[PDB]
RNA sequence: UUGAGUGCAGAAGAGGAGAGUGGAAUUCCAUGUGUAGCGGUGAAAUGCGUAGAUAUAUGGAGGAACACCAGUGGCGAAGGCGGCUCUCUGGUCUGUAACUGACGCUGAGGCUCGAAAGCGUGGGGAGCAAACAGGAUUAGAUACCCUGGUAGUCCACGCCGUAAACGAUGAGUGCUAAGUGUUGGAGGGUUUCCGCCCUUCAGUGCUGCAGCAAACGCAUUAAGCACUCCGCCUGGGGAGUACGACCGCAAGGUUGAAACUCAAAGGAAUUGACGGGGGCCCGCACAAGCGGUGGAGCAUGUGGUUUAAUUCGAAGCAACGC
Protein backbone atom coordinates (compact mmCIF):
# COMPACT_ATOMS: atom_id res chain seq x y z
CA UNK A 1 0.00 0.00 0.00
CA UNK A 2 2.12 2.66 1.28
CA UNK A 3 1.09 5.73 -0.21
CA UNK A 4 3.92 6.45 -2.86
CA UNK A 5 1.36 9.09 -4.37
CA UNK A 6 3.73 10.23 -7.25
CA UNK A 7 4.15 7.81 -10.36
CA UNK A 8 4.57 7.10 -14.14
CA UNK A 9 2.29 5.44 -15.58
CA UNK A 10 2.97 3.64 -19.21
CA UNK A 11 1.05 3.32 -22.20
CA UNK A 12 2.18 0.57 -24.74
CA UNK A 13 0.12 -0.21 -27.90
CA UNK A 14 -0.32 -2.64 -30.61
CA UNK A 15 -2.08 -2.28 -34.14
CA UNK A 16 -4.14 -5.01 -32.28
CA UNK A 17 -4.27 -4.51 -28.39
CA UNK A 18 -3.32 -2.34 -25.76
CA UNK A 19 -2.21 -2.15 -22.32
CA UNK A 20 -1.38 0.85 -19.39
CA UNK A 21 0.16 -0.02 -16.34
CA UNK A 22 0.46 2.72 -13.75
CA UNK A 23 3.75 2.31 -11.76
CA UNK A 24 6.03 4.05 -8.94
CA UNK A 25 9.46 6.57 -10.53
CA UNK A 26 11.30 3.15 -10.45
CA UNK A 27 9.00 1.85 -11.82
CA UNK A 28 7.78 -0.80 -9.87
CA UNK A 29 4.43 -1.99 -10.20
CA UNK A 30 1.03 -1.63 -8.82
CA UNK A 31 -1.80 -2.24 -11.13
CA UNK A 32 -2.38 -3.15 -15.31
CA UNK A 33 -4.51 -3.47 -17.33
CA UNK A 34 -5.29 -4.88 -20.60
CA UNK A 35 -8.18 -4.56 -23.55
CA UNK A 36 -8.73 -8.47 -23.61
CA UNK A 37 -8.73 -8.34 -20.29
CA UNK A 38 -11.57 -6.05 -19.96
CA UNK A 39 -14.05 -8.87 -21.72
CA UNK A 40 -13.12 -8.13 -25.70
CA UNK A 41 -12.03 -10.10 -28.40
CA UNK A 42 -10.69 -9.84 -31.65
CA UNK A 43 -9.91 -6.55 -32.96
CA UNK A 44 -11.98 -4.43 -30.94
CA UNK A 45 -8.62 -3.39 -28.96
CA UNK A 46 -7.04 -1.39 -31.43
CA UNK A 47 -9.73 1.59 -30.72
CA UNK A 48 -9.53 3.91 -27.82
CA UNK A 49 -12.90 2.82 -26.60
CA UNK A 50 -10.72 -0.04 -24.97
CA UNK A 51 -8.21 2.37 -24.09
CA UNK A 52 -11.00 5.11 -21.65
CA UNK A 53 -11.98 2.13 -19.54
CA UNK A 54 -8.60 0.50 -19.24
CA UNK A 55 -7.14 3.87 -17.68
CA UNK A 56 -10.17 3.64 -15.38
CA UNK A 57 -9.94 -0.06 -14.43
CA UNK A 58 -6.07 1.40 -13.75
CA UNK A 59 -6.28 3.80 -11.80
CA UNK A 60 -9.18 2.85 -9.36
CA UNK A 61 -6.93 -0.39 -8.04
CA UNK A 62 -3.94 2.62 -8.32
CA UNK A 63 -5.55 5.37 -6.07
CA UNK A 64 -6.68 2.54 -3.73
CA UNK A 65 -3.24 2.80 -2.59
CA UNK A 66 -2.56 6.55 -2.61
CA UNK A 67 -1.96 8.62 -5.55
CA UNK A 68 -1.83 11.85 -6.71
CA UNK A 69 0.60 12.83 -9.57
CA UNK A 70 1.52 11.01 -12.83
CA UNK A 71 3.67 11.09 -15.81
CA UNK A 72 3.44 9.75 -19.52
CA UNK A 73 5.25 7.37 -21.14
CA UNK A 74 4.22 6.54 -24.71
CA UNK A 75 5.01 3.05 -26.65
CA UNK A 76 4.22 1.32 -29.89
CA UNK A 77 2.58 4.19 -31.94
CA UNK A 78 -1.42 2.93 -32.96
CA UNK A 79 -4.61 3.97 -31.88
CA UNK A 80 -4.60 3.47 -27.82
CA UNK A 81 -2.09 6.91 -26.98
CA UNK A 82 -4.77 9.07 -28.05
CA UNK A 83 -7.43 8.80 -26.00
CA UNK A 84 -5.76 7.20 -23.51
CA UNK A 85 -3.91 10.65 -22.01
CA UNK A 86 -7.66 12.62 -21.36
CA UNK A 87 -9.26 9.45 -20.26
CA UNK A 88 -6.59 9.41 -17.79
CA UNK A 89 -7.09 12.43 -16.72
CA UNK A 90 -10.31 11.98 -15.89
CA UNK A 91 -10.89 9.84 -13.15
CA UNK A 92 -8.51 12.42 -11.07
CA UNK A 93 -4.96 12.37 -11.79
CA UNK A 94 -2.22 15.28 -12.16
CA UNK A 95 -0.47 14.65 -15.45
CA UNK A 96 2.55 16.71 -15.45
CA UNK A 97 5.51 14.75 -17.65
CA UNK A 98 4.32 13.58 -21.63
CA UNK A 99 6.89 11.57 -23.60
CA UNK A 100 7.29 9.40 -26.68
CA UNK A 101 10.08 7.18 -26.37
CA UNK A 102 9.92 4.63 -29.20
CA UNK A 103 12.34 1.82 -29.61
CA UNK A 104 13.90 3.10 -32.45
CA UNK A 105 17.32 1.46 -34.30
CA UNK A 106 19.73 2.24 -36.49
CA UNK A 107 19.42 -0.16 -38.92
CA UNK A 108 20.28 -2.82 -36.69
CA UNK A 109 18.53 -5.84 -37.46
CA UNK A 110 16.35 -7.26 -40.43
CA UNK A 111 12.53 -6.35 -40.56
CA UNK A 112 10.52 -9.87 -41.75
CA UNK A 113 9.25 -10.20 -45.21
CA UNK A 114 6.40 -8.21 -46.78
CA UNK A 115 2.72 -9.66 -47.06
CA UNK A 116 1.77 -10.38 -50.12
CA UNK A 117 -2.06 -9.93 -49.60
CA UNK B 1 -30.64 15.74 -50.89
CA UNK B 2 -27.45 15.49 -53.41
CA UNK B 3 -27.74 19.21 -55.16
CA UNK B 4 -28.01 21.54 -52.20
CA UNK B 5 -30.13 22.04 -49.23
CA UNK B 6 -34.51 21.83 -49.22
CA UNK B 7 -36.82 23.54 -48.18
CA UNK B 8 -38.64 23.23 -44.92
CA UNK B 9 -42.31 24.09 -44.59
CA UNK B 10 -43.19 26.51 -41.76
CA UNK B 11 -47.21 25.96 -41.26
CA UNK B 12 -50.28 27.49 -39.86
CA UNK B 13 -51.06 28.22 -36.50
CA UNK B 14 -54.47 27.16 -34.47
CA UNK B 15 -57.30 27.69 -35.00
CA UNK B 16 -58.08 28.26 -30.94
CA UNK B 17 -54.88 28.99 -29.38
CA UNK B 18 -53.10 30.07 -32.79
CA UNK B 19 -50.12 27.83 -32.16
CA UNK B 20 -47.73 26.29 -34.94
CA UNK B 21 -45.84 23.78 -31.55
CA UNK B 22 -49.38 22.39 -31.19
CA UNK B 23 -50.11 22.57 -34.67
CA UNK B 24 -47.67 20.63 -34.91
CA UNK B 25 -48.30 18.82 -31.63
CA UNK B 26 -51.80 17.46 -33.89
CA UNK B 27 -49.69 16.54 -36.84
CA UNK B 28 -47.68 14.17 -35.07
CA UNK B 29 -50.52 12.60 -33.68
CA UNK B 30 -52.28 12.36 -36.97
CA UNK B 31 -53.01 8.72 -38.66
CA UNK B 32 -54.75 8.50 -42.08
CA UNK B 33 -55.72 11.95 -42.38
CA UNK B 34 -58.49 11.86 -39.35
CA UNK B 35 -57.19 15.44 -38.24
CA UNK B 36 -60.44 16.30 -36.79
CA UNK B 37 -60.50 13.49 -34.45
CA UNK B 38 -56.61 13.92 -33.42
CA UNK B 39 -57.50 17.64 -32.58
CA UNK B 40 -60.40 17.48 -30.60
CA UNK B 41 -58.84 14.68 -28.53
CA UNK B 42 -56.01 17.11 -28.10
CA UNK B 43 -58.83 19.89 -26.63
CA UNK B 44 -60.28 17.13 -24.76
CA UNK B 45 -56.10 16.36 -23.46
CA UNK B 46 -55.83 20.48 -22.56
CA UNK B 47 -59.62 20.24 -20.71
CA UNK B 48 -58.38 17.34 -18.59
CA UNK B 49 -54.92 19.68 -18.13
CA UNK B 50 -57.19 22.92 -16.66
CA UNK B 51 -58.99 20.80 -14.48
CA UNK B 52 -56.86 18.63 -12.03
CA UNK B 53 -53.80 20.80 -10.99
CA UNK B 54 -54.47 24.02 -13.65
CA UNK B 55 -51.86 26.02 -13.94
CA UNK B 56 -51.49 26.92 -17.27
CA UNK B 57 -52.47 25.34 -20.17
CA UNK B 58 -49.82 25.93 -22.56
CA UNK B 59 -46.90 26.05 -19.66
CA UNK B 60 -47.54 22.50 -19.02
CA UNK B 61 -46.68 21.53 -22.27
CA UNK B 62 -43.56 23.84 -22.12
CA UNK B 63 -42.27 22.71 -19.44
CA UNK B 64 -42.67 18.65 -21.14
CA UNK B 65 -40.54 19.89 -23.62
CA UNK B 66 -38.19 21.24 -20.62
CA UNK B 67 -37.75 18.00 -19.50
CA UNK B 68 -37.27 16.05 -22.53
CA UNK B 69 -35.72 18.44 -25.37
CA UNK B 70 -31.94 17.00 -25.97
CA UNK B 71 -28.98 18.59 -26.88
CA UNK B 72 -26.32 15.98 -27.60
CA UNK B 73 -26.60 13.03 -29.75
CA UNK B 74 -24.09 10.66 -31.66
CA UNK B 75 -23.56 10.61 -35.16
CA UNK B 76 -21.39 7.78 -37.16
CA UNK B 77 -18.72 10.29 -38.40
CA UNK B 78 -16.18 7.35 -39.22
CA UNK B 79 -13.55 8.94 -41.79
CA UNK B 80 -10.75 6.38 -43.30
CA UNK B 81 -13.57 3.42 -42.86
CA UNK B 82 -13.03 3.17 -38.70
CA UNK B 83 -16.43 3.38 -35.83
CA UNK B 84 -15.60 6.66 -34.23
CA UNK B 85 -19.36 8.09 -33.83
CA UNK B 86 -18.88 11.89 -32.43
CA UNK B 87 -21.59 13.38 -29.85
CA UNK B 88 -22.97 15.94 -32.38
CA UNK B 89 -25.32 18.78 -31.35
CA UNK B 90 -28.25 18.70 -32.66
CA UNK B 91 -30.35 21.32 -34.95
CA UNK B 92 -33.02 23.48 -33.29
CA UNK B 93 -36.24 22.16 -35.25
CA UNK B 94 -34.49 18.28 -35.47
CA UNK B 95 -34.35 19.22 -31.63
CA UNK B 96 -37.84 19.69 -30.95
CA UNK B 97 -39.08 17.63 -33.71
CA UNK B 98 -37.45 14.28 -31.43
CA UNK B 99 -39.07 15.97 -28.53
CA UNK B 100 -42.40 15.46 -30.20
CA UNK B 101 -41.34 12.25 -31.20
CA UNK B 102 -39.99 11.15 -27.55
CA UNK B 103 -43.36 12.47 -26.06
CA UNK B 104 -46.26 11.12 -28.54
CA UNK B 105 -44.17 8.56 -30.24
CA UNK B 106 -43.60 7.16 -26.68
CA UNK B 107 -47.23 7.24 -25.12
CA UNK B 108 -48.15 4.17 -26.91
CA UNK B 109 -47.29 2.34 -24.08
CA UNK B 110 -48.90 3.45 -21.15
CA UNK B 111 -51.60 0.81 -21.64
CA UNK B 112 -54.03 2.58 -19.56
CA UNK B 113 -57.86 2.19 -20.69
CA UNK B 114 -59.44 5.25 -21.00
CA UNK B 115 -58.32 6.53 -24.46
CA UNK B 116 -56.63 9.74 -23.90
CA UNK B 117 -55.15 8.98 -20.25
CA UNK B 118 -52.39 7.93 -22.37
CA UNK B 119 -52.40 11.38 -23.34
CA UNK B 120 -53.15 14.15 -21.26
CA UNK B 121 -51.60 12.91 -17.81
CA UNK B 122 -48.88 11.59 -20.02
CA UNK B 123 -47.97 15.34 -21.04
CA UNK B 124 -48.65 16.49 -17.59
CA UNK B 125 -45.85 13.93 -16.44
CA UNK B 126 -43.53 15.26 -18.60
CA UNK B 127 -43.79 18.73 -17.32
CA UNK B 128 -42.23 17.86 -13.53
CA UNK B 129 -39.24 15.31 -14.54
CA UNK B 130 -41.85 12.46 -14.48
CA UNK B 131 -42.81 10.32 -17.72
CA UNK B 132 -40.06 8.00 -18.96
CA UNK B 133 -39.37 10.25 -21.86
CA UNK B 134 -36.88 11.91 -19.36
CA UNK B 135 -34.96 8.95 -18.85
CA UNK B 136 -35.19 8.07 -22.58
CA UNK B 137 -33.02 11.42 -22.68
CA UNK B 138 -31.14 11.26 -19.69
CA UNK B 139 -29.65 7.33 -21.26
CA UNK B 140 -29.07 9.45 -24.43
CA UNK B 141 -26.52 11.72 -22.84
CA UNK B 142 -25.41 8.76 -20.91
CA UNK B 143 -24.67 7.01 -23.90
CA UNK B 144 -23.28 9.95 -25.60
CA UNK B 145 -19.77 10.63 -24.10
CA UNK B 146 -18.86 7.17 -24.24
CA UNK B 147 -16.35 8.33 -26.97
CA UNK B 148 -15.84 11.90 -25.16
CA UNK B 149 -12.51 11.90 -26.23
CA UNK B 150 -11.55 10.13 -29.32
CA UNK B 151 -14.36 11.47 -31.23
CA UNK B 152 -14.86 15.29 -30.14
CA UNK B 153 -11.21 15.99 -32.54
CA UNK B 154 -13.43 15.51 -35.81
C1' U C 1 56.12 21.98 -80.96
C1' U C 2 50.21 22.40 -81.62
C1' G C 3 49.45 15.86 -80.40
C1' A C 4 51.43 12.77 -76.53
C1' G C 5 54.35 12.53 -71.42
C1' U C 6 57.76 14.08 -66.44
C1' G C 7 58.22 19.18 -64.23
C1' C C 8 57.05 22.65 -59.62
C1' A C 9 52.64 24.83 -57.37
C1' G C 10 48.00 23.48 -55.57
C1' A C 11 42.65 21.26 -54.87
C1' A C 12 38.59 17.82 -54.11
C1' G C 13 36.98 12.87 -52.99
C1' A C 14 31.35 6.71 -49.23
C1' G C 15 39.16 4.87 -54.35
C1' G C 16 41.48 0.21 -52.16
C1' A C 17 43.63 -3.03 -48.40
C1' G C 18 45.29 -3.89 -43.20
C1' A C 19 44.88 -2.77 -37.88
C1' G C 20 41.61 -0.82 -33.54
C1' U C 21 37.34 1.61 -31.64
C1' G C 22 31.84 4.15 -30.51
C1' G C 23 26.68 4.34 -29.20
C1' A C 24 21.64 3.02 -30.12
C1' A C 25 18.28 -1.24 -31.29
C1' U C 26 16.95 -6.67 -31.25
C1' U C 27 17.79 -11.61 -28.79
C1' C C 28 19.45 -14.37 -24.34
C1' C C 29 20.68 -14.50 -18.97
C1' A C 30 20.41 -12.57 -13.88
C1' U C 31 17.55 -9.26 -10.17
C1' G C 32 13.40 -6.44 -8.11
C1' U C 33 8.30 -4.88 -8.68
C1' G C 34 3.78 -7.02 -10.36
C1' U C 35 -1.26 -11.05 -11.83
C1' A C 36 -4.50 -13.67 -15.95
C1' G C 37 -3.57 -13.41 -19.96
C1' C C 38 -0.05 -12.42 -24.02
C1' G C 39 0.36 -13.08 -29.66
C1' G C 40 -1.95 -13.21 -34.42
C1' U C 41 -6.14 -12.45 -38.59
C1' G C 42 -10.68 -10.28 -43.40
C1' A C 43 -12.33 -13.69 -39.59
C1' A C 44 -10.19 -17.39 -36.58
C1' A C 45 -6.75 -21.04 -35.19
C1' U C 46 -1.74 -23.15 -34.28
C1' G C 47 1.57 -21.08 -30.24
C1' C C 48 3.63 -19.19 -25.30
C1' G C 49 1.65 -18.40 -19.75
C1' U C 50 0.23 -20.37 -12.04
C1' A C 51 7.43 -24.62 -13.29
C1' G C 52 4.95 -16.65 -12.60
C1' A C 53 4.25 -15.03 -18.69
C1' U C 54 3.74 -10.26 -21.01
C1' A C 55 5.04 -5.29 -18.96
C1' U C 56 8.52 -1.98 -16.05
C1' A C 57 13.81 -0.37 -13.71
C1' U C 58 19.06 -2.41 -12.89
C1' G C 59 23.14 -4.77 -14.80
C1' G C 60 25.84 -9.06 -17.72
C1' A C 61 26.81 -12.02 -22.74
C1' G C 62 27.20 -12.03 -28.12
C1' G C 63 26.47 -11.07 -33.38
C1' A C 64 25.06 -8.09 -37.40
C1' A C 65 24.21 -3.32 -39.57
C1' C C 66 25.83 2.01 -39.41
C1' A C 67 19.46 6.68 -37.47
C1' C C 68 19.70 12.69 -39.03
C1' C C 69 24.12 14.57 -42.29
C1' A C 70 22.06 12.50 -47.75
C1' G C 71 21.55 16.21 -52.24
C1' U C 72 19.52 14.27 -60.35
C1' G C 73 25.82 14.95 -54.34
C1' G C 74 30.98 12.35 -54.66
C1' C C 75 34.61 8.32 -56.09
C1' G C 76 36.16 4.52 -59.48
C1' A C 77 37.36 0.80 -66.02
C1' A C 78 32.98 -1.86 -64.62
C1' G C 79 30.97 -5.22 -60.52
C1' G C 80 30.49 -1.62 -56.66
C1' C C 81 31.82 1.97 -52.23
C1' G C 82 28.21 5.77 -46.41
C1' G C 83 29.87 5.29 -38.03
C1' C C 84 34.82 6.98 -36.12
C1' U C 85 40.85 6.84 -35.48
C1' C C 86 45.63 5.39 -37.69
C1' U C 87 50.00 2.82 -41.56
C1' C C 88 50.86 1.48 -47.06
C1' U C 89 48.92 2.85 -51.75
C1' G C 90 46.10 3.84 -56.88
C1' G C 91 43.64 7.48 -59.91
C1' U C 92 41.24 12.67 -61.65
C1' C C 93 41.09 18.30 -62.10
C1' U C 94 43.50 23.65 -62.20
C1' G C 95 47.97 26.78 -63.10
C1' U C 96 52.60 26.91 -65.93
C1' A C 97 56.27 25.90 -69.69
C1' A C 98 62.25 26.16 -68.62
C1' C C 99 62.56 20.31 -70.19
C1' U C 100 61.54 15.21 -74.32
C1' G C 101 60.45 15.82 -79.36
C1' A C 102 55.26 12.46 -82.98
C1' C C 103 57.16 8.64 -78.45
C1' G C 104 49.99 8.11 -80.79
C1' C C 105 44.98 5.41 -81.29
C1' U C 106 42.50 0.88 -81.77
C1' G C 107 43.68 -3.84 -80.52
C1' A C 108 42.03 -10.88 -83.17
C1' G C 109 44.86 -14.52 -79.94
C1' G C 110 46.73 -14.26 -74.15
C1' C C 111 46.21 -12.34 -69.06
C1' U C 112 43.65 -9.75 -64.88
C1' C C 113 39.20 -8.01 -62.35
C1' G C 114 34.27 -9.41 -62.07
C1' A C 115 26.72 -8.56 -57.94
C1' A C 116 23.84 -12.64 -55.75
C1' A C 117 23.27 -17.82 -55.69
C1' G C 118 26.61 -22.36 -55.41
C1' C C 119 31.09 -25.98 -54.02
C1' G C 120 35.49 -27.57 -50.40
C1' U C 121 38.23 -26.90 -45.56
C1' G C 122 37.93 -24.32 -40.42
C1' G C 123 35.41 -21.00 -37.24
C1' G C 124 30.09 -18.24 -35.21
C1' G C 125 24.90 -17.57 -35.12
C1' A C 126 21.60 -11.33 -33.08
C1' G C 127 17.99 -11.18 -36.38
C1' C C 128 16.04 -12.78 -41.12
C1' A C 129 14.74 -17.21 -43.70
C1' A C 130 14.87 -21.76 -49.27
C1' A C 131 13.87 -27.15 -47.73
C1' C C 132 10.20 -28.90 -43.70
C1' A C 133 6.19 -29.28 -39.61
C1' G C 134 1.51 -27.42 -37.78
C1' G C 135 -3.06 -24.09 -38.06
C1' A C 136 -6.19 -21.51 -41.37
C1' U C 137 -8.53 -20.50 -46.70
C1' U C 138 -10.58 -23.52 -50.95
C1' A C 139 -14.52 -28.02 -54.73
C1' G C 140 -9.07 -29.13 -54.39
C1' A C 141 -4.27 -25.44 -52.53
C1' U C 142 1.95 -30.14 -52.38
C1' A C 143 0.82 -21.43 -52.72
C1' C C 144 -0.74 -16.33 -51.11
C1' C C 145 -2.20 -15.89 -44.80
C1' C C 146 -0.34 -17.07 -39.22
C1' U C 147 3.10 -19.94 -35.63
C1' G C 148 7.85 -22.35 -35.58
C1' G C 149 12.26 -23.91 -38.04
C1' U C 150 17.88 -26.16 -40.83
C1' A C 151 21.33 -25.07 -44.89
C1' G C 152 22.46 -19.82 -46.02
C1' U C 153 23.36 -14.78 -45.07
C1' C C 154 29.24 -13.25 -41.64
C1' C C 155 35.16 -14.07 -41.55
C1' A C 156 39.81 -16.47 -43.53
C1' C C 157 41.87 -19.38 -47.60
C1' G C 158 40.83 -21.81 -52.64
C1' C C 159 37.17 -22.91 -56.84
C1' C C 160 33.03 -21.48 -60.52
C1' G C 161 32.77 -16.82 -63.97
C1' U C 162 27.00 -16.07 -64.70
C1' A C 163 22.67 -11.29 -64.44
C1' A C 164 17.23 -7.17 -66.94
C1' A C 165 26.30 -7.22 -65.68
C1' C C 166 21.17 -1.53 -69.16
C1' G C 167 22.12 4.71 -70.97
C1' A C 168 19.51 -2.54 -73.75
C1' U C 169 23.61 3.59 -76.96
C1' G C 170 32.03 0.07 -78.43
C1' A C 171 36.42 3.08 -78.35
C1' G C 172 39.82 7.92 -80.11
C1' U C 173 39.60 12.90 -82.17
C1' G C 174 37.56 17.31 -84.63
C1' C C 175 33.41 20.56 -86.05
C1' U C 176 28.04 22.59 -85.47
C1' A C 177 22.31 28.29 -81.99
C1' A C 178 20.59 29.33 -76.99
C1' G C 179 18.49 29.27 -71.65
C1' U C 180 18.73 27.36 -66.77
C1' G C 181 20.30 24.89 -62.05
C1' U C 182 24.55 22.36 -59.43
C1' U C 183 30.00 19.80 -57.90
C1' G C 184 35.40 21.30 -58.18
C1' G C 185 38.79 25.25 -59.94
C1' A C 186 41.50 29.61 -62.15
C1' G C 187 41.18 35.07 -63.59
C1' G C 188 39.11 40.17 -63.47
C1' G C 189 35.37 44.64 -61.41
C1' U C 190 34.02 45.68 -56.51
C1' U C 191 34.81 44.58 -51.49
C1' U C 192 33.97 43.72 -43.39
C1' C C 193 33.09 39.51 -50.30
C1' C C 194 31.65 35.13 -46.72
C1' G C 195 28.11 37.24 -49.97
C1' C C 196 27.61 39.69 -55.40
C1' C C 197 28.68 40.80 -60.99
C1' C C 198 31.69 39.50 -65.60
C1' U C 199 35.36 35.85 -68.14
C1' U C 200 37.07 30.70 -68.46
C1' C C 201 38.30 25.09 -67.47
C1' A C 202 36.63 19.82 -66.10
C1' G C 203 32.04 16.98 -64.60
C1' U C 204 26.74 16.82 -63.83
C1' G C 205 21.19 17.51 -64.55
C1' C C 206 16.63 20.04 -67.05
C1' U C 207 14.20 22.57 -71.30
C1' G C 208 14.70 23.45 -76.32
C1' C C 209 16.91 25.52 -83.08
C1' A C 210 19.22 23.34 -87.38
C1' G C 211 19.83 18.24 -88.45
C1' C C 212 18.29 12.84 -88.08
C1' A C 213 14.38 9.29 -87.36
C1' A C 214 8.81 4.37 -89.44
C1' A C 215 7.22 6.70 -84.98
C1' C C 216 8.45 7.42 -79.93
C1' G C 217 12.25 10.60 -79.53
C1' C C 218 17.65 12.49 -79.59
C1' A C 219 19.83 17.12 -79.76
C1' U C 220 28.04 20.21 -77.15
C1' U C 221 27.08 14.13 -71.94
C1' A C 222 23.88 13.68 -80.18
C1' A C 223 20.71 8.57 -81.92
C1' G C 224 23.73 15.49 -86.32
C1' C C 225 28.36 16.18 -90.19
C1' A C 226 32.44 13.05 -90.72
C1' C C 227 37.61 9.77 -90.50
C1' U C 228 40.56 5.21 -87.81
C1' C C 229 40.18 0.47 -85.47
C1' C C 230 37.54 -3.70 -83.23
C1' G C 231 32.62 -6.88 -82.10
C1' C C 232 28.08 -8.64 -84.20
C1' C C 233 23.55 -9.45 -87.70
C1' U C 234 20.63 -11.70 -92.58
C1' G C 235 12.46 -14.68 -91.29
C1' G C 236 9.93 -17.21 -86.69
C1' G C 237 10.42 -22.35 -84.56
C1' G C 238 13.70 -26.47 -84.32
C1' A C 239 17.91 -24.68 -80.14
C1' G C 240 22.20 -21.73 -77.52
C1' U C 241 19.71 -28.40 -78.39
C1' A C 242 23.34 -32.67 -81.04
C1' C C 243 28.34 -34.09 -82.20
C1' G C 244 33.52 -32.68 -81.66
C1' A C 245 37.00 -29.88 -78.73
C1' C C 246 38.75 -27.03 -74.27
C1' C C 247 37.97 -25.55 -68.70
C1' G C 248 35.84 -27.25 -63.73
C1' C C 249 35.66 -31.61 -57.75
C1' A C 250 30.37 -30.81 -58.98
C1' A C 251 26.34 -27.86 -60.88
C1' G C 252 27.92 -26.27 -65.28
C1' G C 253 30.60 -22.68 -68.75
C1' U C 254 32.96 -21.43 -73.88
C1' U C 255 32.86 -22.54 -79.33
C1' G C 256 28.32 -24.10 -82.16
C1' A C 257 24.90 -26.89 -86.98
C1' A C 258 21.49 -29.85 -89.84
C1' A C 259 16.96 -33.31 -90.82
C1' C C 260 11.91 -31.31 -90.55
C1' U C 261 7.99 -27.55 -90.02
C1' C C 262 5.27 -22.54 -90.56
C1' A C 263 3.39 -17.92 -93.96
C1' A C 264 4.08 -15.60 -90.80
C1' A C 265 6.68 -13.94 -86.33
C1' G C 266 8.15 -8.40 -85.07
C1' G C 267 8.46 -2.55 -83.95
C1' A C 268 5.65 2.08 -83.35
C1' A C 269 1.19 4.65 -83.63
C1' U C 270 -4.92 5.29 -84.52
C1' U C 271 -10.13 4.14 -83.46
C1' G C 272 -13.39 0.97 -80.50
C1' A C 273 -14.28 -2.50 -76.47
C1' C C 274 -12.81 -4.04 -71.59
C1' G C 275 -10.27 -3.67 -66.29
C1' G C 276 -10.96 -6.90 -59.86
C1' G C 277 -7.17 1.20 -62.61
C1' G C 278 -8.16 6.67 -61.46
C1' G C 279 -10.57 11.72 -61.22
C1' C C 280 -15.51 14.38 -61.58
C1' C C 281 -21.09 14.49 -61.80
C1' C C 282 -26.31 13.04 -61.64
C1' G C 283 -31.05 10.07 -60.01
C1' C C 284 -36.25 7.80 -53.31
C1' A C 285 -29.22 5.56 -55.05
C1' C C 286 -27.55 6.14 -50.17
C1' A C 287 -28.43 9.19 -45.56
C1' A C 288 -33.70 11.74 -42.75
C1' G C 289 -38.59 10.22 -42.15
C1' C C 290 -43.56 7.61 -43.15
C1' G C 291 -45.98 3.23 -44.43
C1' G C 292 -45.05 -1.77 -45.72
C1' U C 293 -43.43 -7.38 -47.29
C1' G C 294 -41.10 -11.75 -44.77
C1' G C 295 -45.10 -13.80 -38.83
C1' A C 296 -51.22 -15.21 -39.16
C1' G C 297 -55.90 -16.29 -42.37
C1' C C 298 -57.66 -16.08 -47.39
C1' A C 299 -57.56 -14.92 -52.99
C1' U C 300 -54.05 -15.30 -57.24
C1' G C 301 -49.65 -16.69 -60.24
C1' U C 302 -45.14 -20.10 -61.10
C1' G C 303 -41.62 -24.72 -59.98
C1' G C 304 -42.35 -29.84 -58.31
C1' U C 305 -45.75 -34.65 -57.90
C1' U C 306 -50.04 -36.35 -60.81
C1' U C 307 -53.34 -38.72 -64.06
C1' A C 308 -55.95 -40.66 -69.64
C1' A C 309 -55.30 -35.27 -70.02
C1' U C 310 -53.47 -31.59 -65.85
C1' U C 311 -53.21 -27.93 -73.77
C1' C C 312 -48.96 -23.48 -75.35
C1' G C 313 -45.55 -19.32 -74.33
C1' A C 314 -42.98 -16.27 -70.90
C1' A C 315 -37.06 -17.49 -66.88
C1' G C 316 -31.93 -11.45 -63.25
C1' C C 317 -33.04 -6.39 -63.58
C1' A C 318 -36.02 -6.34 -68.54
C1' A C 319 -40.60 -14.20 -66.47
C1' C C 320 -44.00 -15.21 -61.80
C1' G C 321 -53.04 -10.43 -60.57
C1' C C 322 -47.91 -11.88 -67.32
Amino acid sequence: KKNIESGVAHIHSTFNNTIVMITDTHGNALAWSSAGSLGFKGSKKSTPFAAQMAAEAATKVAMEHGLKTVDVTVKGPGSGREAAIRSLQATGLEVTAIRDVTPVPHNGCRPPKRRRV
Amino acid sequence: PRKGPVAKRDVLPDPIYNSKLVTRLINRVMVDGKRGIAANIIYNSFDIIKESTGNDPLEVFEQAMKNVMPVLEVKARRVGGSNYQVPVEVRPERRTTLGLRWVVNYARLRGEHTMEERLAKEIMDAANNTGASVKKREDTHKMADANRAFAHYR
